[PDB]
């Protein structure tokens, strides 16, 4: 019963605002101090924020002091972070955090005091960046060259993630490994997929890679065969 | 880099107890209360001890924590493999105003077998080519531990120039997947005999080559 409920994610360029709230059920939201914390993709937890119970005390880190606002609406159970000139290092999955105890204990006579937290957030994924919305290109990678063979397809150049693949529209699973982007430079991915079949079957079946990328609109069935 | 310092990783075998310890300053954790969290791959963090040593309801009795000062240790017993996770010790800095963490430890659980990356080379499609684009494709999979190196040659000499690299990620067979991509012009495609992907784990190295012929 007790939760909280991220929104408000994105992908954006460099300079763009974002807002993310957090919903929260379970509790007397009014009574808790709250705090954004966020982690960067493969790193640690890095805090980013506080509020206390009432609005009334703020702090942040240095890197976003001026750009990002913390703000609380308590008649409605809701925490905000208000993300303002957005640079690239902001990206992050960021996560809503209760303390572990109320206003009794974390609102003193001099200060605000921090004891843990308790409650997290399921995280809400921030991406920050310059490339702009991309189709992949999808290349067959054919077989050649013991009674099996490899065949894949090559999804290069999109962004922004993710991108889905399947094989024979789903049909063939066995065998099938599709492998994690890789982030180039130029601040596209690319990814690629690979099947593991039969080499005796060339001649009778026809494998074809299903690729998906929504935020481009680009879906692609590219059929793989042996090459001439 | 950051304001509390934990070991990046530790581990020991099913069964064993395993220690990590969060060493700080007296303006964190010589003077406020450190907790510590648990954050198992995909997952927000879980509260395992806060007011230094206390367990909250529904964390059993095999994580402990202790307080020597500025430092602290966390404990935890009768390893599982389901303990495989990060974990973190987090505590308010007086002087900075802010919450701190450490960097993270790794956990690993010992006893998983060792497995042999399985390498695979494609050369750059017909299609590609004609797109004036040319692309290798490396990919490497199943193997463990998940760490390994990858080093690309042409014609016998190393090739630096348009390598990029994933880092290992973890497959649901409990074994790890990485994947390695060298862009080129079809100039300098056809201008060489052969490209080579070679990869290294734990000091032993698989080859593949391809060649345009």
């Amino acid at each position: 019963q007790v939760q909280l409920v991220e929104s408000g994610g994105g992908v954006v360029q460099p300079g763009r605002s974002l807002r993310l709230s957090c919903a929260a059920s379970g509790f007397t939201f009014s009574s808790f101090g709250m705090h954004w914390v966020r982690q960067a993709p493969g790193k640690g937890l890095e805090w980013v924020a506080v509020i206390s119970f009432d609005g009334s005390i703020k702090y942040s880190v240095d890197s976003v002091k001026g750009r990002f606002t913390i703000s609380r609406d308590n008649s409605k159970n809701t925490l905000f972070l208000q993300m303002n000139s957005l640079r690239a290092e902001d990206t992050a999955v960021y996560y809503c955090a209760r303390d572990r105890l109320n206003y009794y204990d974390s609102s003193g006579y001099y200060h605000y005091k921090y004891y843990g937290m308790a409650v997290w957030g399921q995280g809400t994924t921030v991406t920050v960046s310059s490339a702009s919305t991309k189709g992949p290109s999808v290349f067959p990678l054919a077989p050649s060259s013991g009674g099996t063979a490899a065949l894949g397809c090559l999804v290069k150049d999109y962004f922004p993630e993710p991108v889905t693949v399947s094989w024979n529209s789903g049909a063939l699973t066995s065998g099938v490994h599709t492998f994690p982007a890789v982030l180039q430079s130029s601040g596209l991915y690319s990814l690629s997929s690979v099947v593991t079949v039969p080499s005796s079957s060339l001649g009778t079946q026809t494998y074809i890679c299903n690729v998906n990328h929504k935020p481009s609109n680009t879906k692609v069935d590219k059929k793989v065969e042996p090459k001439s | 880099q950051s304001v509390l310092t934990q070991p990046p990783s530790v581990s020991a075998a099913p069964g064993q107890k395993v220690t990590i310890s969060c060493s700080g300053s007296s303006s964190n954790i010589g003077n406020n209360y450190v907790s510590w969290y648990q954050q198992l791959p995909g997952t927000a963090p879980k509260l395992l001890i806060y007011d230094n040593n206390k367990r909250p309801s529904g964390i059993p009795d095999r994580f402990s924590g202790s307080k020597s000062g500025t430092s602290t240790t966390l404990g935890i017993t009768g390893l599982q493999t389901g303990d495989e996770a990060d974990y973190y010790c987090g505590t308010w800095d007086s002087r900075l105003s802010a919450v701190v963490f450490g960097g993270g430890t790794k956990l690993t659980v010992l006893g998983q077998p060792k497995a042999n990356p399985t390498v695979t080379l494609f050369p750059p499609s017909s299609e590609e080519l004609q797109a004036n684009k040319a692309t290798l494709v490396c990919l490497i999979s199943d193997f463990y531990p998940g760490a390994v190196t990858v080093a690309w040659k042409a014609d016998g000499s190393p090739v630096k120039a348009g390598v990029e690299t994933t880092k290992p990620s973890k497959q649901s067979n409990n074994k790890y997947a990485a994947s390695s991509y060298l862009s080129l012009t079809p100039e300098q495609w056809k201008s060489h005999r052969s490209y080579s992907c070679q990869v290294t784990h734990e000091g032993s190295t698989v080859e593949k080559t391809v060649a345009p012929t």
